[PDB]
């Protein structure tokens, strides 16, 4: 019964393994034949293995006391020169922006011959589910939010006359029909329509484009394939006949003030451009109108420990000349990505140290302490793993965010410590995101080993 | 039961009296040239040459006790330009020293490892490619001919812990690397990028260009697995087209990648169900950092034991692993053998204990 | 503190 | 010591991981996966954070990838993706028209 079937399966498997072993044996037999042929292709210089000399330099000689009955052999110890060692470290992943480490199925594609019509949750389901308006990325790793979406789920003039070819509105008695149909969604089209086959892909594309464009017909005909505008009106008629500082989390609620009922208010944070609330929202941060350099406590962004959003602060300089060096506003250099070059050398205190090649003045950006975002609990586990070998790189960014740059960081992770540091750390919220910026405490001259007070961080 | 029968000839000792890890025979020596091998220990490496008629002798002994150094591997090789045998040694600090016993002078020293180098192996097609499984949670491929770091295997999804040892295929088509992260990922050298980088390093010169050598970091291996060995795996090999990896599970499991029918060379990178065939099982061999080695013809596979016993495996016969083979015992074997090595011809094999006390055997033939 | 970098003297010439 | 910055906005392993994650989707279409990978790789490699330049971002696709879109014949997927941003603001109808016209030359150039 079952035992017999198991025995038969075992016999078949044994035959299979024997057969594969034999076949690989034949292949490896040919390969080892050519290998031994290559081995016998060329000889080698006769290694006499002469017993060196008899104390050529008059140094210590070897004592090879053979355990078996043989005389002890003596050979001078030919000492070899030594080489400079190197402090220990592990491999690391280069990086320049933060990385949040994680802690009937669908419709067919219009591409290809196989296409149809499907508008259950409209025809736009794949490109609307995975999205991130902040970084413009599909299923991004920077903003690993809840992502409630899952499983890939206006006035204009009338186009009178037949624009190019025959237009829909130029047809005798159809514009008023379109107007009446639009009004009801809260002479006229009496002529019989044409009969042209419409494919599923064309139907879906026309439906989506009309839903997003509405009354316009010449343009939709231009962007569609064939699709005579009169036929467009015909389908339009027929379809109706058929039927403690946190990052700025955006809020979407049109015609709704943000006051005691908004997550931005609950977090004591201003609504940013990504927020979809009313343009006259109470919590909206007014763009500071600095003349330049945004480095005085005068600017509300500077006074409240914040950077400058290019959408709000226009004349401050945080938006103009995006593709350039650090902007005039000195409160937006973290977002721009411009920093100072750091070098690596054996530290004069212990281990390795980051040695800046250029001098940095008082309160100046040096580099961003990037890494991988992990929650406080994941920060605890990662820090324990790193401290297993007694070298931690954990740093605090926000209340519930911690940057750890052991497995993935930059050259700024090799920061030494003293009671009198030459540098200090200050976190600034850039474009609704928190990014640590390293600042020099005093006028640092060229090429010295840097410092940073560990007492500021969680790991002191 | 096997058709092999070895007999011991003679032994010797060392001046330093320290554990000996790296040991191989000079398989590159052809007929006529007397057989030689090498052994390590403390900061003083020792060579030897034992003739026939049960006699042993010593030829050289190099000490490097200027610092608190230590030796781990004694990978054998040769230089094509000079046709002289070479012996590369590394460990402790992590400097790859290439001794030249003929001239008794150092040749090359290599720096760049984050910790002690644990294993060394050479490419069958190119004698200038030495694989260093460094302890800095990575593995490295050096090109001795041009003195460059050809490829740095490891990254986002590679060598979460220290890589102990990595072997080569029968023709070196694919590379597997046992490690301390329970990983047995097969960092294949079959991609076109690896061949292009090897050619570039062949025609590369650090003096010619100001920029450093553009190494290739293989963050993602072409195949990986974490469930074959419950603990960390220290030894790996390529029994034909199958895998001869070994861990602290006192068995060298002979498994194959993928299913029972799919080709290994065409296995998809996303495969997650390998199949096991058989394993050579023994006892009292639960210590770590030990190396095993077969012969040139793969018919004799040997592994050392800490008690002192020696094993030789007959794999030229048909079918997967079976039978019981033969166990070799020595009259003066009390310590732990760290590496066993046959000769190219099935006549001579020597085991080395943790006192640099080589015991050489000679087969009846 | 950082130990002595390396004894450049006496590495090999002590015996000579 | 000249530059040797060894800092990169889009490292190679980042691109490989993005490609793997895109191609590892379970409920996406082949053309959808291709265009999604293209856009995600473009965004990671360019690091666009400016909101207004997001509109200009829709133009950047034409600047470099036009030959690839012509060869792969991914006009419909690109048009659908380009349409699928008005729900989150940014761009406009004029930008959609400009991008469609710009790509239309490539397909017509092949035609
Ligand atoms: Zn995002
Ligand atoms: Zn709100
Ligand atoms: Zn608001
Ligand atoms: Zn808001
Ligand atoms: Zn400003
Ligand atoms: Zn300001
Ligand atoms: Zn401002």
């Amino acid at each position: 019964e079952y035992m017999r079937l198991r025995q038969l399966k075992r016999f078949r498997r044994a035959d299979e393994v024997k057969s594969m072993f034999s076949s690989n044996r034949q292949k490896i037999l040919e390969r080892t034949e050519i290998l031994n042929q290559e081995w016998k292709q060329r000889r080698i210089q006769p290694v006499h293995i002469l017993t060196s000399v008899s104390s050529l330099r008059g140094t210590r000689e070897c004592s090879v006391t053979s355990d078996l009955d043989f005389p002890t052999q003596v050979i001078p110890l030919k000492t070899l020169n030594a080489v400079a060692s190197v402090p220990i470290m592990y491999s690391w992943s280069p990086l320049q922006q933060n990385f949040m480490v994680e802690d009937p199925e669908c419709t067919p594609n219009i591409d290809g011959p196989n296409a149809k019509s499907v508008q259950r949750e409209q025809s736009l389901h794949s490109f609307h589910t995975l999205f991130c308006r902040r970084c413009f990325k599909y299923d991004c790793f920077l903003h690993r939010k809840c992502n409630y979406s899952f499983h890939a789920t206006t006035e204009t003039a009338l186009d009178n006359k037949p624009c190019g070819p025959q237009c829909y509105q130029h047809l005798e008695g159809a514009k008023e029909f379109a107007a009446a149909l639009t009004a009801e969604r809260i002479k006229p089209n009496i002529e019989p329509p044409e009969n042209v086959e419409w494919s599923g892909a064309e139907a879906s594309m026309f439906r989506v484009l009309i839903g997003t464009y509405y009354d316009n017909f010449c343009a939709i005909a231009r962007l569609i394939g064939t699709k005579t505008c009169r036929q467009v009106y015909e389908f339009r008629v027929k379809e109706s006949s058929i039927i403690h500082v946190y990052n700025y989390q955006p809020c979407d609620h049109p015609r709704q003030p943000c006051d005691s009922s908004c997550p931005c208010v609950i977090a004591q944070n201003f609504c940013e451009k990504f927020c979809q609330c009313s343009s006259e929202c109470q919590n909206r941060f007014p763009g500071c109108r600095c003349k330049a350099q945004c480095n005085t406590k005068q600017c509300p962004c500077y006074l409240a420990v914040r950077e400058c959003d290019p959408d709000l602060c226009l004349t401050c300089g945080a938006a103009d000349h995006w593709d350039s060096k650090n902007v005039s506003c000195k409160n937006c250099s973290i977002q721009r990505g411009s920093k100072k070059h750091l070098l690596l050398a054996p530290s004069d205190v212990a281990g390795w140290g980051i040695f800046i090649k250029d001098p940095v003045q008082k309160n100046e950006f040096i580099s961003e302490y990037c890494g991988e975002i992990i929650s406080q609990d994941e920060a605890d586990r990662r820090g324990k793993v790193y401290d297993k070998y007694m070298c931690s790189f954990l740093f605090n960014l926000n209340n519930d965010f911690v940057v750890d740059a052991t497995r993935k960081g930059n050259k700024i992770r090799f920061a030494n410590h003293s009671v009198n540091p030459n540098c200090y750390a200050k976190v600034m919220m850039v474009n609704g995101d928190h990014r640590i910026g390293i600042f020099a405490k005093r006028a640092i001259q060229t090429g010295e080993e840097l410092f940073f007070d560990y007492r500021y961080s969680q790991a002191d | 039961k096997c058709k092999y029968s070895f007999k011991c000839v003679n032994s010797l000792k060392e001046d330093h009296n320290q554990p000996l890890f790296g040991v191989q025979f000079n398989w590159h020596s052809k007929e006529g040239d007397p057989l030689v091998f090498a052994t390590v220990g403390s900061n003083r490496v020792t060579l030897y040459e034992c003739h026939s008629q049960g006699e042993i002798r010593l030829l050289q002994s190099y000490v490097d006790a200027d610092a608190d150094e230590n030796f781990y591997t004694c990978a054998w090789t040769y230089d094509s330009n000079t046709s002289h045998p070479l012996l590369a040694v590394a460990g402790s600090r992590g400097i790859i020293r290439i001794i030249n016993p003929i001239t008794m002078q150092c040749i090359k020293h290599y720096v760049g490892h984050g910790n002690a180098i644990n294993e060394l192996k050479f490419h069958p097609r190119d004698p200038n490619l030495l694989l260093s499984v460094s302890k800095d949670h990575a593995l490295r491929l050096w090109n001795i001919q041009t003195d460059t770091l050809v490829a740095i295997f490891g990254g986002v999804e590679g060598h979460r812990d220290e890589v102990l040892s990595a072997d080569y295929d029968l023709l070196g088509e694919k590379i597997m690397s046992c490690g301390m992260d329970h990983s047995l990922k097969l960092w294949r050298i079959n991609s076109k990028r690896m061949m292009n980088a090897i050619k570039e390093s062949y025609d590369y010169n650090p003096n010619k260009t100001n920029r450093p050598f553009i190494s290739q970091k293989i963050h993602f291996p072409d195949f990986s697995t974490r469930d074959i060995h419950r603990n960390y795996v220290d030894c790996v090999r390529w029994l034909g087209d199958l895998i001869l990896s070994k861990s602290c599970e006192n068995a060298i499991v002979c498994w194959k990648p993928g299913k029972m029918e799919d080709d290994i060379d065409k296995i998809k990178p996303s495969e997650s169900n390998v199949t096991i065939l058989g394993r050579f099982d023994y006892s009292q061999c639960d210590i770590w950092y030990m190396r095993f080695s077969m012969d040139f013809w793969q018919k004799m596979l040997a592994l050392g034991n800490q008690v002192g016993k020696l094993y030789v495996w007959d794999l030229e016969v048909e079918d997967p692993h079976k039978a019981k083979c033969t166990t070799l015992t020595h009259h003066k074997c009390g310590a732990a053998i760290r590496q066993t090595s046959f000769s190219r011809d099935s006549s001579i094999l020597i085991a080395v204990c943790d006192d640099a006390s080589i015991w050489r055997w000679d087969r009846l033939r | 503190s950082l130990p002595r970098p390396h004894d450049f003297f006496d590495a090999q010439t002590l015996d000579a | 010591m000249e530059v040797d910055s060894e800092d990169e906005k889009d490292p190679e392993w980042l691109r490989e991981k993005t490609i793997t994650q895109i191609e590892e989707f379970s409920d996406v279409n082949e053309g959808e996966k291709e265009v999604m990978k293209l856009w995600n790789l473009h965004v990671m490699k360019h690091g666009f954070i400016a909101d207004n330049q997001m509109n200009h971002a829709c133009m950047l696709f034409v600047e470099n990838y036009g030959q690839k879109i012509i060869k792969k014949n991914l006009c419909r997927n690109f048009m659908l993706h380009l349409v699928s941003m008005h729900d989150f603001n940014l761009i406009s109808i004029m930008s959609i028209d400009k991008a469609v016209t710009k790509l239309r030359e490539m397909q017509q150039k092949l035609e």
